[PDB]
């Protein structure tokens, strides 16, 4: 009973956009002389499986969103200021 | 010192009038001396 | 107006479990000659932050899920079967 | 023979009254021949 059936399992992990955790620092590699907090970022990428080796799972329509971080320099204090990440509104699973 | 750092630690958590923007930023302060 | 709110960012991207595609040959290793569909489950599991180099996302409480995998064996058909998977009930920031 | 193949996946997509595992199914038969 208490199992997910295999129309309800295969559809929720075919590839789609998903609320991945993405980090910061390995976005703006070149802010060397930052931390970050929030160290990482909630963004809407792709993720999931197109079930067969010769497809891979790709974006075909990104858009912006800003957020509002703390840049801290260490032992030079901090400040909130907004930065600007890409997130994937539209996957699809194409030919490797 | 460093007595002095837990406490300093403990009062951020401690602290029922910061919100999350200013609980955050003490933390941030404790860190640069500590 | 448009920009996700520091308070709002640091608090949906602090460690917590999300709900993170796993693949199913990456969890059952040994199982050599299969091919699974979906070849990938939507499990929950830790992600997120700690905001501190010191600190590390694990998991404090696990439980299990079945879901109904298709089990292919090479030009040698198929057949649904329940497989079973460990998802983190909570996460919690600890000590490197 | 790939004309084939290509017909039967195509036919696959085609149908409508395969349901998702119906169709999912079917489509791993063709590859076990294609």
């Amino acid at each position: 009973h208490e199992v997910v059936k295999f129309m309800d399992v295969y559809q929720r992990s075919y590839c789609h956009p998903i609320e991945t955790l993405v980090d910061i620092f390995q976005e703006y590699p070149d802010e060397i002389e930052y931390i970050f907090k929030p160290s990482c970022v909630p963004l809407m990428r792709c993720g999931g499986c197109c079930n067969d080796e010769g497809l891979e799972c790709v974006p075909t329509e990104e858009s912006n969103i800003t957020m509002q971080i703390m840049r801290i320099k260490p032992h030079q204090g901090q400040h909130i200021g907004e930065m600007s990440f890409l997130q994937h509104n539209k996957c699809e699973c194409r030919p490797k | 010192f460093n007595k002095e750092c837990l406490l300093r630690y403990k009062e951020a958590a401690l602290d029922p009038n910061l919100n999350l923007y200013q609980r955050i930023a003490k933390i941030v302060s404790i860190d640069d001396d500590c």
